[PDB]
């Protein structure tokens, strides 16, 4: 993979509180700058989706269109011994259920729908097995981010960051237009919590599910991109209505260090 | 209630120790009466307050820059207005000054009419007045040089004045780092009176910082144990900064003796010591008024353009 | 000043503070309830042996109604007690329902007697879970009998605690004492197994303001006057800070708006007299105080003189001039004078003067006079040594 | 009353404490020490230049033209007796340069 | 470094107590500039060889 180098994304808010036109400083799990990052090549001859590891959070991004990438596998084991976490969607709203769904060696749906005869088809649909073993569900508030359809052009960047500790699940996110098409366009923006999640249960590992059958096929032209979070100090600025505006990381060269100071 | 604030169960800890509150109020109250002691040494030092004439005939200088301005709601001069735009929640009070702005500004014009009007003499007994030209001619005369050299070069000297006076408004109103010292005065004082108040969220061993989630949480004996940790903390820190406190009051008082001494010096009188009020030969001083500290404006007597000769003795 | 007698000044005393009015609870009020009436009114329950097991979350496990309710007669908590209930969460509570003999309330008891206990259903020694029995004959009986829940369980070989005869003639609502059904509710908690989600619900108060009160805000605590402010929090942002690191501003759990905090006002006080020989009348000043406040509730007064340096009672205010006597703050000053009062005024700074400036004209003294003053300076102080052990 | 091993408790704390007074009336009495010590050295040069001559320095030694000053002991500290020359009776004329 | 230096563990305790180290490092620092101050002014009065 192309190992492009993240410029200032994923910084998101620490906290819950509000401050205006403050400098304060925070010791939390962070993305260095400038680290580089994986770029993988999200395809179906050739199949590319392979289980990453999970440490201490996820910075993902994309810029599909109409929700290639349909949802999150997450778990330690993955063999129906401990309960991990599906968060499929489609339609109406998300349909997040975490169980012990039994996980197939090669649970991938691969579907060509509308991709080069213009035509919705779904060859097979036996990503479910059975529901052997359940103890806990929650749908969150019924929604779906912009994930649909953008084949007028790549006018999206769907961030996100994951991270999970103390029990508790947390999802940041939001919506980044962009306007070139062209490699990640340097620029700064903060991330919201989207959704908060007291599952309390073990992840070690993750695995992502994509929906981009092989008759004249192509490599498609789809990617996310997987960094990894370090404990870091950063310095964040407060404007005035209390959104993030700026950060310096204190951990990468002599003059941020004696700004940090 | 810095300490314990609204704890009855600490209030009654606190009790053990007892008289540490007493001891550092009666300091502070020391330091804040010195401050007052300060500012009327240097300041007060006129019995009557003076006011110039109706009429600005002195001679062909020009003093207007200095001298008050009535049509002013706020009774203070250009370069005093230039220097001062230049320049309770937990417990902790800030007293105000004795003396308002308006009496200082009072004080310094009172002193500055008395100097322009009388040369020296109502330093020493009653004001006596004397024209602006034979207390140049006095001066020249004490510097050692004959009265005829500004008896007629008189324009000369004026004109040089004036622009010595507009030139140095031009700077200060330009410039910004000529006010260091009070700046940094300020910014100290703030300084420590955050770090105090950022002192109240540490741990100092305890389980939490919070006396309430503290006494709602563990039962009695751990609960007055950890109560006891962060008292001790507390009241390390308080004595810490009270001390800091006191060198930093010694060192003003220094500086306000020195002010002090200048001024009964060199603005009441002229000075044969080498470069105590200002480089060269000394001829006379002005004062104004600062946010926190007081400013002169030394006139000295400068050689130009010298000459080759012989000499025998 | 531990004295019987006062030299003429101004002397510190006692600190002064304005105490809370009452208190004042926002939480906010709860919508999502867990399925207790579905819950109990059950028509049938399963099998002994194939007890339920329902982990209750994402809803407030109420209990008032059970309090409220009069249908349920024996009611004990060995672990806790329902008045410090409200204030007590656990992590997750299991509804475990199963049908077991009348008589065996008795044997339910953990660690009693009895190997039919440990035959249907074993209860660990320290089981404090507590246990509701109210009857319900009527309901879980029928007119034939219920034969389904056979307890013919009585095999010899015992079965460890989660390792991995037939005397029931039929439940009617007939049945005498002893031998009714009744519905048994299991309260099982655990801890530090999983973060509290489960909790009983906190009761709110009405919102005021204008008012030093106590406020708990979702387990904010202080002290301070609510008020309305016009800060523009985020969505998902709840208090405010300010550079020192103090709460300065709130949200209202229930109606989301933004109230500011502000804390009670404060301030030494001090009294100013002159010396006990002249007289023994006083004025008290209070340090940095809203003056046409505290007279709202000396007793007569009839003296008050609002200053920068704060509420001023006992002096009355004359518009002349005399030199400092004993200093006030902020160009004020007060002295004893005479009808004796004491009295509150500006300070002078001296007598005024012009001088007769010209640009012709000089005064020469005529002769002198010779003048003595003196001049006091320290010069050592005492020594002074001390044994350290 | 105690036996051996629990009084050390209390026997640290009443040392701690009394250890911490005795380093606050130490520091106390260093900074008096030095204002005193400014104060004396003020005084001497005071002696130096006005009792054993005339000095020309405004307000130094006595309000006024200065002459003659005498010195007076006392208790812990020293007085001075400063003798000044004051004009008195003033008189206006015309002048001329 | 003089209190526990090369201890991690005390490291963390340490940093329990507030900004002491902060404070004592500034003041050090303060009589450090000091020092530099008191020599150039005393000595450094004609600037001319
Ligand atoms: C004594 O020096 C003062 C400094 O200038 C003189 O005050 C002003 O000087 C100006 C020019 O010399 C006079 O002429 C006009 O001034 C007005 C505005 O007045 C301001 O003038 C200067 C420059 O703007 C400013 O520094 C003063 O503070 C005044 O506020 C302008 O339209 C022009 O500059 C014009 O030249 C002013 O009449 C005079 N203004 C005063 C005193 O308010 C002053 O004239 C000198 N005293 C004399 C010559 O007897
Ligand atoms: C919150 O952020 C904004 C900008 O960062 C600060 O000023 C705000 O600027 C926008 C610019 O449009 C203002 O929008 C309004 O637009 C209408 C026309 O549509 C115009 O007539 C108004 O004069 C204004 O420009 C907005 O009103 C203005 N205020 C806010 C809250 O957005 C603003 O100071 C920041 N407020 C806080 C509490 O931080
Ligand atoms: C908990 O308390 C909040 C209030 O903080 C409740 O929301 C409030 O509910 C009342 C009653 O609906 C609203 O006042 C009235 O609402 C009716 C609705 O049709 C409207 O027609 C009236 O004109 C009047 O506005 C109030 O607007 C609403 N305010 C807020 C901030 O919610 C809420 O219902 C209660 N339950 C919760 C929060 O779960
Ligand atoms: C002291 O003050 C004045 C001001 O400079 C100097 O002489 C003064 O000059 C003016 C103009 O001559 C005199 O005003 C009047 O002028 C009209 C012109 O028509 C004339 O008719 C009047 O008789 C009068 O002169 C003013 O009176 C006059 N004042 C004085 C005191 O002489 C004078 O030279 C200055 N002298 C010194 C030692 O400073
Ligand atoms: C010489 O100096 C004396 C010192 O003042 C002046 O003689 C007369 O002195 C008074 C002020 O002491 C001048 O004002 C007169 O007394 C007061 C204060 O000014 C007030 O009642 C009036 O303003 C009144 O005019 C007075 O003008 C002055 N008499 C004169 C000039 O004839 C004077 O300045 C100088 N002239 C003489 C002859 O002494
Ligand atoms: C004053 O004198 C020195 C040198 O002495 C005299 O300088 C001339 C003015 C004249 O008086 C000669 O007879 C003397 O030599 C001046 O400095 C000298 O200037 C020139 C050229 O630089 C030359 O004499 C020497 O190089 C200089 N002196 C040295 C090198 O020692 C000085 O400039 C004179 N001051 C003024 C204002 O002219
Ligand atoms: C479940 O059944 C009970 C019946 O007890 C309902 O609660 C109330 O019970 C008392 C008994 O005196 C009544 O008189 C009320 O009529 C009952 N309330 C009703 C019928 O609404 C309880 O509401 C039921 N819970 C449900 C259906 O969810
Ligand atoms: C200025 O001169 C007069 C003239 O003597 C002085 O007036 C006398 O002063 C003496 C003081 O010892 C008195 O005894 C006389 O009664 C005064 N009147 C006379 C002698 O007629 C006056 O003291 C002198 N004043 C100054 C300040 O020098
Ligand atoms: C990331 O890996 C690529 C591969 O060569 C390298 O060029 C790049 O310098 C690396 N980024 C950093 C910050 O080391
Ligand atoms: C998503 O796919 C399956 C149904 O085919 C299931 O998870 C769920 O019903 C679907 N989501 C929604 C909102 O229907
Ligand atoms: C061609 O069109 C048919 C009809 O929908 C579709 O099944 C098939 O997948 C298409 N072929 C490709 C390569 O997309
Ligand atoms: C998963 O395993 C067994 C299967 O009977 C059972 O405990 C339950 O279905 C699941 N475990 C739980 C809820 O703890
Ligand atoms: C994985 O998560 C569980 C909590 O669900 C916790 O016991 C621990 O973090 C991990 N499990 C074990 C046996 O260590
Ligand atoms: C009263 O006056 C004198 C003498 O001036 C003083 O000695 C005495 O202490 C005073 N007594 C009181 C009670 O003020
Ligand atoms: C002094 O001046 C006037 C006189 O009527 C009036 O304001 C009042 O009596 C006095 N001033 C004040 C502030 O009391």
């Amino acid at each position: 993979p192309a190992y492009t180098n993240s410029f200032t994304r994923g910084v998101y808010y620490p906290d819950k509180v509000f401050r205006s036109s403050v400098l304060h400083s925070t010791q939390d799990l962070f993305l260095p700058f400038f680290s580089n990052v994986t770029w993988f090549h999200a395809i179906h001859k050739r199949f590319d989706n392979p289980v990453l590891p999970f440490n201490d959070g996820v910075y993902f991004a994309s810029t599909e269109k109409s929700n290639i990438i349909r949802g999150w596998i997450f778990g330690t084991t993955l063999d129906s011994k401990t309960q991990s976490l599906l968060i499929v969607n489609n339609a109406t709203n998300v349909v997040i259920k975490v169980c012990e769904f039994q996980f197939c060696n090669d649970p991938f749906l691969g579907v060509y729908y509308h991709k080069n005869n213009k035509s919705w088809m779904e060859s097979e649909f036996r990503v479910y097995s059975s529901a052997n073993n359940c103890t806990f569900e929650y749908v969150s508030q019924p929604f779906l981010m912009d994930l649909e359809g953008k084949q007028g052009n790549f006018k999206n960047l769907r961030e996100f960051v994951f991270k999970n500790i103390d029990g508790y699940f947390k999802i940041y996110s939001k919506h980044t237009p962009i306007n070139l098409v062209r490699d990640l366009p340097q620029g700064f923006s903060a991330l919201e919590p989207l959704v908060d999640l007291p599952i309390g249960i073990n992840i070690t590992r993750f695995q992502t599910l994509l929906a981009l059958s092989s008759s004249g096929w192509t490599a498609g032209a789809a990617a996310y991109y997987v960094g990894y979070l370090q404990p870091r100090t950063f310095l964040l600025k407060y404007n005035e209505n209390g959104t993030i505006t700026d950060a310096v990381d204190c951990a990468l060269d002599p003059l941020s260090e004696t700004k940090c100071t | 209630m810095y300490i314990c604030g609204d704890s009855t169960e600490c209030s009654n800890l606190l009790l053990q120790y007892g008289s540490f509150c007493t001891q550092l109020n009666r300091a502070l109250t020391g330091i804040a009466v010195e401050q007052d002691k300060n500012t009327q040494e240097v300041f007060a030092q006129v019995k009557q307050i003076y006011k110039t004439p109706p009429i600005k005939d002195f001679g062909g200088f020009n003093f207007s820059q200095i001298l008050p301005d009535p049509s002013k709601p706020s009774k203070r001069s250009f370069i005093e207005d230039l220097l001062f735009n230049k320049v309770k929640f937990n417990g902790l009070t800030v007293l105000p000054p004795l003396l308002t702005d308006e009496m200082i500004a009072q004080y310094t014009s009172a002193l500055l009419a008395g100097t322009i009007t009388s040369g020296w003499t109502f330093g020493a007994g009653a004001a006596l007045q004397i024209p602006f030209a034979m207390q140049m001619a006095y001066r020249f005369n004490g510097i050692g040089v004959t009265q005829n050299v500004l008896y007629e070069n008189q324009k000369l000297i004026a004109n040089q004045f004036n622009s010595a006076i507009g030139k140095i408004q031009d700077s200060l109103s330009s410039t910004a780092s000529a006010l260091g010292k009070l700046q940094d005065v300020v910014n100290q004082n703030a300084q420590a009176l955050n770090t105090l108040v950022k002192q109240l969220s540490s741990n100092f061993g305890a389980i939490s910082s919070v006396l309430n989630d503290i006494l709602s949480r563990l039962d009695p004996p751990e609960a007055e144990v950890q109560i006891d940790r962060l008292i001790t903390g507390r009241l390390q820190s308080l004595q810490t900064y009270v001390t800091q406190q006191l060198i930093r009051a010694a060192e003003i008082r220094a500086s306000a003796n020195l002010a002090a001494t200048k001024m009964s010096e060199c603005v009441l009188g002229q000075s044969k010591r080498v470069d105590f009020c200002g480089k060269g030969y000394h001829l006379m001083s002005f004062p104004q008024s600062a946010p926190h500290g007081v400013v002169f404006l030394h006139v000295t007597y400068v050689p130009a353009q010298e000459k080759n000769f012989t000499t025998a003795p | 000043l531990k004295s019987f007698t006062v030299e003429k000044g101004i002397y510190q005393t006692s600190n002064f503070r304005v105490q809370p009015t009452e208190s004042i609870v926002r939480f906010p009020n709860i919508t999502n309830l867990c399925p207790f009436g579905e819950v109990f009114n059950a028509t049938r329950f399963a099998s002994v042996y194939a007890w339920n097991r329902k982990r209750i979350s994402n809803c407030v496990a109420d209990y008032s109604v059970l309090y409220n309710s009069a249908s349920f007669s024996t009611f004990k908590c060995y672990g806790v007690s329902p008045t410090k209930l409200n204030d007590l969460c656990f992590t997750n509570v299991y509804a475990d329902s199963f049908v077991i003999r009348g008589d065996e309330v008795r044997q339910i008891a953990p660690g009693q007697t009895g190997k039919i206990a440990d035959y249907n259903y074993k209860l660990p020694d320290d089981f404090t879970g507590c246990v509701i029995a109210w009857n319900s004959n009527n309901l879980d009986s029928k007119v034939g009998g219920n034969y389904n829940y056979l307890y013919r369980l009585f095999r010899k070989s015992n079965l460890k605690p989660f390792e991995r005869p037939l005397q029931s003639y039929g439940f009617q609502p007939t049945n005498g004492v002893g031998y009714q059904p009744y519905r048994v509710v299991v309260l099982s908690f655990e801890l530090l197994h999983a973060p509290a989600t489960v909790c009983g619900p906190k009761k709110s108060t009405n919102l005021v303001k204008n008012k030093c009160v106590n406020f708990n805000f979702n387990g904010l605590t202080g002290t301070g006057v609510l008020t309305e402010s016009n800060k523009k929090f985020l969505p998902f942002q709840q208090f405010g800070r300010d550079i020192a690191d103090t709460t300065d501003a709130v949200r209202d759990p229930q109606t989301l708006e933004i109230l500011d905090i502000t804390p009670c006002s404060f301030g030494g006080v001090s009294v100013i007299t002159p010396g006990t020989n002249t007289s023994n009348q006083v004025a008290v000043l209070y340090q940095g105080v809203n003056c046409t406040e505290v007279p709202v509730a000396y007793s007569t007064g009839s003296n008050v003189f609002q200053t920068r340096a704060g509420c001023l009672i006992g002096a009355e205010h004359v518009n002349n001039s005399y030199e400092c006597d004993i200093p006030i703050g902020a160009g004020i000053c007060a002295s004893y004078q005479t009808s004796q009062s004491i009295i509150a005024y500006t300070m002078s700074l001296g007598a005024e003067n012009s001088v007769a400036y010209s640009n012709n004209s000089i005064a020469i003294p005529t002769n002198f006079t010779i003048s003595v003053t003196t001049e006091i300076l320290p010069v050592s102080m005492t020594k002074t040594s001390v044994d350290c052990t």
